[PDB]
């Protein structure tokens, strides 16, 4: 989410929307909300959230496991 | 010899071709 | 819904924003505030997507046309589906 | 508004055209008169052939019709400045959209009412604290 | 003009509709095949369509867990596959019913009976019953595979 | 019923298909076609 | 245990195989070459079937004849 | 009016302008002359960056296709000059700064070394002892192996090669100057594609392998036969002594007694003494048989010379490529290739995209072929050389492919005419690009779930203590059945489907374990569940890269979001925050994302190669024959989980790079840290945006104004596109340098 | 999986209730809620 920005995803989602609207049997079902790419700010926020969750969990697992396996 | 196990279920794929072509010929002759 | 497109009194009437606009949001109307005797107008902001081509085009020291993105509709999101 | 005429351009089909929205929500139409049968770029991908005389084309979005209009008026030997763009609703109601008063907006015209006009500079907008707990932003006042 | 050997024509005679008429998207076989699936077969009420779709789906949903789930190497292989399939069909029924609840709040159309609140609820009911029955009947076949084999070989004559 | 020839599992399911599924399907399709339009 | 090649060219490899392949290549070239006579360098008095329709056609079909003949010789040579 | 030769038209299709561009040094002192927007004057620092970004963009510089073609021709000359300088420097360093003769005398007990570090600030520790009292940096380019295969013996021969390379560079440089300034070929000359192709197939490829087959038969093969017998390089006669003494050639190959008569009389079989088809590897050196390679280059010369005749030029016989193209059109494709000959003769970016794609694919093919059929002597013994060449050719191919996507998009933006492309292949592909891209997207999702998802499932199952529920050869097996079958077919080819082949084409398909010295040269490479999973990972990543780049090409004109994207250009940041935000819609931005994904793919490819070769191939053979591999055959059980790759591959094999300090390999650990640093550095450019940096520049510029040190060329933050270009460049550089250090240290430490 | 603590039959049914039933029901309620098109 941080590196690749939005317009590329909106175009891809448009191809996916066309793929759904033209696939029979699946055509029986339609989305109640139009699928769109995440907004620019939303992208920044979601990418930062993944960055931070991974950051904290990685270091926590490392710290805990190293200190527990070694016992100080 | 005896025909291979894999050999018997290989002629059926080839038979899928005259099946398709007979279907096409029937549908065209119906016109 | 739609975005908001305001035109301020620093307008010089060069019309470049109208030519840049790819959705026909803007017009030129007669005015007496500038030499060109014309001011930009946004009578069709419900079609405005907010691509900011007008602002890119404006020559005045800080824009005389300003696009504030607002409530998103299928027309404003550029959706063809 | 009334009824729309014109011949559909010579074209074999694309995947980029109308979707369910065209029947369910809204669509757009562009008409233009051509001097000859000439090839033009389809805004949804591919090359199409416009016919001599009247041509009506249905597109998914207003911006697509306007991109086609700019292409018509900028990329053709005798320029085509005759195209009209309408919004078509599924109720059959047709709404004339472009050019508004018969004249392209790039040039001034009488009888046009200014909208979005602000009788001040950008730097003369009020402070947000002076308008907080209303629903307005400094450009809306 | 002696040039229409092309097989890929405009979809439904409209070249400006986002689709192309191809031997997969719009040929006589694919049309008469998909159009006569229980989802599109004319003269069918929604509950019967759901019944047929559920029968098929619940029947084939036994296999994956049966041969690959965690109970595959236990003495409850077929029972484990059956339980997984029943839970999957229950979740799918909940999903179908929720979709119907949300998509048909407004005005009920008059086109096809399946695309209404009543029609979609009937389709969900049919799907639930058909799926549970198809999973249970494929389970019952697998558990009694010896009698099926003896029948198809004439072993009991 | 059995068969020392290879792929003896093929007639196992192929005899019911030629005798039950295929005839039922063809007869149903032809019946719908006979009684079409009205 | 390699491929044996006739041992010496003498009378069998040449003429009986090579000239025949060149002749049949000249026939197929006279039968199937499109631009038969329009090269930068033209041909000397035609008469027979060698330089009758251009030096280029003759040279190209003789090259193809030697291709056919080398293939024939190496193949039949076992 | 410079140096004017007579004519040299030869009554040909040559047509040149005598002197269109005069030579002068003034435009050197005016940087930015080739662009009108830059010739005015730099007002902001952006002008500077643009000066480098549009240097080779000859299209945006001038509208004359002829001038662009002449520029490209002369730039090709200058580029060949640069490459000639590089290769001549390689040969010079091998001549006067390498232990090539000491290595030739005892290749097994020595290491190839060139480049002597100057002893200063303690960097003299980089001159590690490579053998025979020689101290320097060990090279993994494999230059010594190519030189022994060529038949080099003395440093003076390499020095002559270096002098000749400098002379050839001067030749190419002068040719470029002369053909852009003096005799400049007209546009009509470049458009003879039939002539160009006939010449390239016949004269460039065919005559090249013909001459190299001659050199291999006359110089490489006899010297290599004498080296493999141990005659020692000081006792082997010079290469020309075999031409001056045909008896010396007959004593090594009795076929040379019968002369050229077997050739002219088609008596080729007697040529069996040097034209062979053995198949396997040389037992003494582990490389390919030089007689097999000589016969190969001979047959390739024959095929390419013959192929150089299909196309028609001036003499009527041949083929019109436009005719062959226009003939091919079926019921699914309207008019097929009608109009492709015209765009492949007036658009440079079209040829460039095609050629970049094929050349990148060919370089990948070269890596995958040279690793398993080691063509040079003692190459397979040097696992560092092998791994290095493999990964290098991989990276080169991947970059060329990304460039191919780039220039396809550029063609679409710049040289696409819809009037010249009506109901043909290009038109119909544009008319169903939604179908194409949606299906490629689905295939990419299916591949990601069914390759990496298998790894995640195995990690979770093993963590839970459920090894029987894993995907592995000992549980739920996913056997590469088809690849195993093809390996078996390859093994049985010699004597059966390949009668006249003595051995298998490559022992990686199966057979004996060819071993030279203490190490194993090449042995069968078994394939199992882990190989299945890695291969489908490769499929997934290649398909995703293709998805990105193909989407970039097919929508460079327009999309449902941006219908007039063609007017915005190939390279532009966006078209506003409107429509929800339209960031990275250009073809350039698709190239930008495809760069990262190609990096991902090739990193996985080279990691797979390294680990598989260290686990199931490379190792030490015993006098009994027992094979102890480098990492003890740990691939099958460790490469099936991500934790296995993190521990047994990365963490385990990184032990050499981190402990490299205080030793000759310390520069490798230094560059390891350096690559990590540059990768982290790139994230600032990729994660941020130009507005913040420009606003910070505002305050810094205010501080400059305060002390009156503000510059007239106003500081401006990097443009959006430039921000991304910097980001991707530093990302790729950092990551690739990290893995370069990792691979070199690991492979040099394992002996 | 067992438990020697008091009333160890509680995780037996609470873990499925917290992991399957609670999320299914709350996601279904929130789904029908955010899609509700009642005016207002
Ligand atoms: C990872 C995916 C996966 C896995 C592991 C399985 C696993 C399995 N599948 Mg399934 N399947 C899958 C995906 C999968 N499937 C998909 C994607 C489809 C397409 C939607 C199918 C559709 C399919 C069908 C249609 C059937 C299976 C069946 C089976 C089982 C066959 C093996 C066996 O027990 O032998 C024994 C196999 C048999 C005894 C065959 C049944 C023979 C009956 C009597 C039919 C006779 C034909 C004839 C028309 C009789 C009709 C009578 C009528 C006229 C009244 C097996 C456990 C079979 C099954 O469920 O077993 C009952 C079966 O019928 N699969
Ligand atoms: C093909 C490219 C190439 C590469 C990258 C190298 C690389 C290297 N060479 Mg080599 N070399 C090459 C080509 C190359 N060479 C060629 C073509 C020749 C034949 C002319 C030589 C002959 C040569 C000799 C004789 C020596 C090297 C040396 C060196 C090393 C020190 C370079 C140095 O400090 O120079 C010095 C650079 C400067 C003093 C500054 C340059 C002035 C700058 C460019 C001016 C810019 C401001 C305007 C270095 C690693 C040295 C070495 O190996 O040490 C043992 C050394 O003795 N090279
Ligand atoms: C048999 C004739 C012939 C040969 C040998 C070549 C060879 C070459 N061409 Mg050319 N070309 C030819 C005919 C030929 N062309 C004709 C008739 C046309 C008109 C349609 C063109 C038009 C054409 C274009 C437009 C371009 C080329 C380019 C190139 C070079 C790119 C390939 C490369 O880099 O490989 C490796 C390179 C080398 C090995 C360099 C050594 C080759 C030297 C320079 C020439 C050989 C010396 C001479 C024949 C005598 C030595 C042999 C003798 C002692 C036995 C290459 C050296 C490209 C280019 O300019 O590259 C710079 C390019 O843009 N060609
Ligand atoms: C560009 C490639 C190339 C070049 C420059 C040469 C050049 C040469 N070859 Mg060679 N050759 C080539 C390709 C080439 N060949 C190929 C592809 C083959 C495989 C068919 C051979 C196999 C071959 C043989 C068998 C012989 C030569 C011989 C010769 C030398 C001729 C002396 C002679 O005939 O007197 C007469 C010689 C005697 C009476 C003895 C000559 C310098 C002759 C030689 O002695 O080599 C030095 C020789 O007999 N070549
Ligand atoms: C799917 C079809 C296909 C494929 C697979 C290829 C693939 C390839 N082509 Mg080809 N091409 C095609 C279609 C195709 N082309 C068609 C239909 C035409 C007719 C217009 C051409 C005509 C063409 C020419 C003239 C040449 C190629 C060459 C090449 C090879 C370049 C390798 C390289 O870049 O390394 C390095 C590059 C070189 C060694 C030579 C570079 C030659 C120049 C620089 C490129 C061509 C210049 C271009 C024709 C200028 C005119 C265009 C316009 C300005 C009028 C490559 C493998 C080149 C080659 O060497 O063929 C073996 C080359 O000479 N192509
Ligand atoms: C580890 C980092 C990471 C991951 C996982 C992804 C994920 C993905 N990328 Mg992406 N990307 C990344 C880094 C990453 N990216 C970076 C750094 C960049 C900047 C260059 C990009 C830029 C980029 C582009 C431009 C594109 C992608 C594409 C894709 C998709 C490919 C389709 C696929 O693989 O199927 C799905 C695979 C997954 C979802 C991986 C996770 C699957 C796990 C194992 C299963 C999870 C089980 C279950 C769902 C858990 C639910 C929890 C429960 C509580 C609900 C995929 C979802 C391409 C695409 O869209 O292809 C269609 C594409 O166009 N990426
Ligand atoms: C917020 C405090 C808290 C937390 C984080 C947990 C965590 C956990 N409990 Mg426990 N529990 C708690 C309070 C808490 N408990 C209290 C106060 C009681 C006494 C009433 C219990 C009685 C209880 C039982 C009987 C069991 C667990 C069990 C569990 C485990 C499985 C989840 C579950 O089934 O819960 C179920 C929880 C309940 C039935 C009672 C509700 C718990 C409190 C009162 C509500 C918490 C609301 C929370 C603050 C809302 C904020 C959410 C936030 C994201 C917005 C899990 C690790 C199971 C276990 O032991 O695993 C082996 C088990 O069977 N809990
Ligand atoms: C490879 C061969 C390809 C064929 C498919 C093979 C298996 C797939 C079976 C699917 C069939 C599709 C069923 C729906 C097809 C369907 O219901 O179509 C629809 C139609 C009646 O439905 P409607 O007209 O209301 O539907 C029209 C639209 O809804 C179309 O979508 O039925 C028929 O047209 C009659 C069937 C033709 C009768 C064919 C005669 C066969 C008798 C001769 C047999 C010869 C056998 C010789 C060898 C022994
Ligand atoms: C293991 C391989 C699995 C693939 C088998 C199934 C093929 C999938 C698509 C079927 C049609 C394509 C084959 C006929 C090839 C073919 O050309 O068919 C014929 C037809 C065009 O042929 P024409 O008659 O026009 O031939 C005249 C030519 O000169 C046209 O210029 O192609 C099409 O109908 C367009 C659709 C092709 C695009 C479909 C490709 C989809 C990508 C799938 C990739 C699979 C990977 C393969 C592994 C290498
Ligand atoms: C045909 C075809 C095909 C194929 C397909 C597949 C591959 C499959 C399917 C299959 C399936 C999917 C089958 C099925 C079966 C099912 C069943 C057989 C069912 C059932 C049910 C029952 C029998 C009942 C039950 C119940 C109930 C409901 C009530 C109560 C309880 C109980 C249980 C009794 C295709 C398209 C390719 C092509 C064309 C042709
Ligand atoms: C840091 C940063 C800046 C600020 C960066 C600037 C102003 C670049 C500064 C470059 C200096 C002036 C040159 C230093 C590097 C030289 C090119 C190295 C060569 C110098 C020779 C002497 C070797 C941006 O403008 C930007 C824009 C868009 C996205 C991300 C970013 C971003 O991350
Ligand atoms: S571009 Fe700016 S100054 Fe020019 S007419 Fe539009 S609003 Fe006025
Ligand atoms: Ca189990
Ligand atoms: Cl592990």
């Amino acid at each position: 989410f941080l590196i690749s920005w939005r317009g590329y995803w909106q175009e891809l989602i448009e191809t996916i929307v066309w793929a759904h609207e033209r696939t029979p049997l699946a055509n029986l079902v339609r989305w109640k909300d139009k699928p769109v790419a995440l907004s620019i700010v939303q992208a920044r926020l979601v990418g930062l959230a993944h960055f931070t969750v991974g950051y904290v969990l990685t270091y926590a697992a490392f710290l805990i496991a190293s200190t527990a396996g070694k016992f100080g | 010899m005896a025909l291979s196990d894999t050999q018997i279920l290989a002629a059926l794929v080839v038979a899928l071709l005259p099946a398709f072509l007979a279907f096409r010929l029937s549908t065209e002759l119906y016109k | 819904m739609s975005h908001s497109v305001k035109i301020y009194d620093t307008c010089i009437g060069c019309t470049q924003c109208v030519r840049a606009c790819p959705l026909d949001v803007l017009e030129m109307v007669p005015w007496d505030g500038c030499k060109a005797a014309q001011i930009a107008s946004s009578p069709r902001t419900e079609d405005c997507v907010g691509c900011k081509r007008c602002e890119t085009a404006c020559p005045t020291d800080f824009l005389s046309i300003r696009v504030y993105l607002g409530a998103e509709t299928t027309r404003s999101m550029g959706l063809a589906y | 508004m009334t009824e729309l005429s014109g011949q559909p351009p010579k074209f074999g089909g694309s995947t980029g055209g109308l979707l369910s929205k065209a029947n369910r929500e809204e669509k757009y139409a562009i008409t233009w008169t051509s001097a000859s049968e000439q090839v033009f770029e389809m805004p949804t991908g591919g090359a199409a052939i416009m016919n001599e005389g009247e041509n009506l084309l249905y597109l998914a979005r207003k911006e697509q019709c306007l991109a086609l209009g700019t292409q018509l008026r900028t990329k053709f030997k005798p320029k085509i400045q005759d195209y009209k763009i309408y919004r078509v609703y599924p109720s059959g109601e047709v709404q004339y959209l472009h050019p508004a008063d018969g004249v392209f907006p790039e040039k001034v015209n009488e009888g046009r009412e200014a909208q979005g006009t602000k009788t001040r500079r950008i730097g003369q907008n009020p402070e947000p604290v002076t308008i907080k707990f209303s629903g307005k932003a400094p450009y809306e006042v | 003009m002696a040039e229409s050997n092309q097989v890929v024509q405009a979809y439904n005679g409209d070249p400006f509709v986002g689709h192309l008429s191809t031997p997969i998207s719009d040929s006589a076989f694919t049309r008469t095949f998909i159009g006569n699936l229980p989802a599109y077969r004319k003269g069918l009420s929604p509950i019967l369509r759901g019944l047929e779709v559920g029968m098929a789906h619940g029947y084939f949903l036994i296999g994956p867990w049966t041969l690959l789930g965690p109970l595959r190497d236990s003495e409850y292989q077929y029972i484990g596959g059956l339980i997984g399939a029943l839970a999957l069909i229950l979740v799918a029924t909940a999903a179908l019913s929720s979709y119907g609840l949300v998509t048909f709040q407004g005005e009920q159309g008059s086109g096809d009976t399946l695309q209404t609140a009543d029609g979609w609820s009937q389709f969900a009911a049919g799907f639930f019953v058909g799926g549970m029955g198809g999973a249970f009947v494929a389970y019952f076949l697998l558990e009694n595979l010896s009698v099926v084999d003896g029948i198809f070989r004439g072993l009991f004559n | 019923m059995d068969g020392s020839y290879a792929a003896s599992y093929l007639p196992w399911i192929l005899i019911p298909m030629v005798g039950w599924l295929f005839p039922a399907v063809t007869m149903g399709l032809l019946f719908i076609h006979i009684e079409s339009e009205g | 245990a390699q491929a044996s090649p006739t041992t010496a060219g003498w009378s069998l490899s040449v003429g009986i195989i090579m000239c025949l392949c060149n002749v049949f290549a000249f026939v197929i070239g006279y039968f199937a070459i499109q631009k038969t006579g329009k090269g930068k360098d033209l041909a000397l008095p035609q008469l027979a079937s060698k330089k009758t329709f251009g030096l280029p056609e003759l040279l190209a079909t003789m090259s193809f004849g030697h291709i056919l003949g080398a293939g024939m010789v190496l193949g039949l040579a076992s | 009016m410079t140096i004017s030769p007579p004519e040299r038209e030869a009554k040909a299709k040559v047509s040149v302008d005598n002197n269109p561009v005069p030579t002068s040094f003034e435009k050197w002192g005016k940087p930015g002359h080739f662009d009108r927007t830059l010739a005015r004057g730099p007002k902001t620092t952006t002008w500077i960056w643009n000066l480098h970004a549009n240097a080779h963009d000859f299209d945006s510089q001038t509208s004359d296709l002829e001038d662009v073609s002449r520029k490209i021709f002369s730039a090709h000359f200058g580029h060949l000059a640069v490459v000639f300088v590089w290769l001549s420097g390689m040969y010079f360093h091998g001549a006067k700064f390498s232990n090539y003769e000491g290595w030739l005398a005892d290749p097994t007990h020595i290491k190839p070394s060139a480049q002597v570090v100057w002893p200063i600030v303690g960097q003299g520790i980089l001159n590690g002892d490579v053998g025979g009292g020689f101290h320097g940096i060990q090279i993994t380019s494999g230059l010594f192996y190519l030189w022994r295969a060529s038949g080099f013996t003395d440093s003076y021969q390499l020095y002559c090669t270096a002098i000749g390379g400098l002379v050839m560079a001067a030749l190419m440089l002068f040719a470029g100057w002369f053909h852009y300034h003096v005799k400049a070929p007209k546009l009509e000359w470049f458009q003879n594609v039939e002539s160009m192709m006939n010449h390239h197939l016949a004269g460039l490829l065919g005559l090249g392998s013909l001459g190299w087959a001659g050199h291999q038969i006359h110089v490489s093969m006899p010297i290599n036969k004498l080296l493999d017998a141990g005659v020692a390089p000081k006792d082997i006669p010079l290469p020309h002594e075999f031409i001056l003494e045909p008896s010396k050639m007959a004593e090594l190959y009795p076929s040379f007694a019968q002369g050229l008569t077997p050739f002219f009389t088609l008596n080729w079989g007697v040529y069996s003494d040097f034209l062979t088809f053995k198949g396997g590897l040389n037992p003494v050196t582990g490389g390919l048989w030089l007689s097999d390679t000589a016969h190969h280059h001979l047959a390739i010369a024959v095929l390419f010379i013959i192929a150089g005749h299909m196309y028609r030029t001036n003499w009527g016989i041949g083929h019109s490529m436009k005719e062959i193209l226009e003939a091919h059109k079926g019921p699914f494709t309207g008019e097929g290739h009608k109009g492709l000959y015209e765009i492949l003769t007036t658009s440079w970016h079209a040829q460039l995209a095609i050629n970049l794609a094929l050349l990148g694919s060919l370089t990948i093919i070269v890596a995958q072929h040279m690793y398993a059929m080691p063509p040079y002597p003692y190459q397979a013994i040097d696992y560092a050389t092998q791994l290095s060449l493999f990964t290098h050719h991989m990276w080169i191919g991947g970059f060329l492919i990304v460039g191919a996507g780039a220039h396809g998009a550029i063609f679409m933006v710049r040289d696409y005419d819809p009037a010249k492309n009506v109901n043909n292949l290009l038109d119909r592909m544009l008319r169903h690009r939604d179908a194409i891209i949606s299906h490629l997207n689905w295939v990419c999702i299916f591949l990601g779930f069914h390759s990496f998802g298998l790894y995640i499932h195995n990690d979770t199952m093993r963590a839970l203590g459920r090894p029987q529920d894993m995907f592995s050869d000992t549980a739920i097996q996913l056997q590469p059945i088809f690849a195993q079958w093809v390996q078996h077919l390859h093994t049985l080819a010699p004597g059966a489907t390949a009668p006249n082949a003595l051995a298998t084409a490559s022992y990686a398909f199966g057979g004996e374990t060819i071993a030279v010295a203490g190490k194993v040269a090449m042995m069968p490479i078994t394939l199992g569940t882990a190989d299945f999973m890695v291969h489908h990972i490769h499929a997934f990543t290649i398909h995703v890269t293709a998805l990105i780049l193909l989407k970039g090409v097919l929508y460079a004109r327009s999309s449902r979001l941006v219908p007039d994207k063609a007017n915005l250009g190939f390279r532009f940041p966006c078209d506003g925050p409107g429509r929800g935000g339209t960031c990275q819609v250009s073809g350039w931005d698709h190239v930008f994302l495809g760069l990262f994904w190609m990096y991902n793919s090739l990193s996985i490819v080279i990691f797979h190669f390294s680990w598989k070769m260290q686990s199931d191939v490379w190792g030490t053979v015993s006098p009994d024959g027992s094979v102890t591999h480098v990492t003890l055959g740990n691939f099958a059980q460790s490469a099936i989980t991500i934790n296995g790759w993190l521990r047994d591959f990365l963490w385990a094999q990184a032990a050499n790079v981190i402990n490299s300090y205080g030793s000759a390999l310390s520069a490798y650990g230094i560059m390891f840290l350096a690559g990590h640093f540059v990768f982290a550095f790139s994230l600032m450019f990729l994660f941020s945006g130009r507005g913040y940096w420009q606003e910070l520049i505002e305050s810094i510029v205010w501080a400059h104004n305060k002390l009156n040190v503000a510059p007239a060329i106003q500081p401006r933050a990097l443009s959006i596109i430039q921000g991304r270009a910097v980001g991707v460049a530093h990302y790729l550089l950092g990551g690739i340098v990290t893995t370069w250090a990792f691979f070199l240290a690991r492979s040099l430490s394992i002996g």
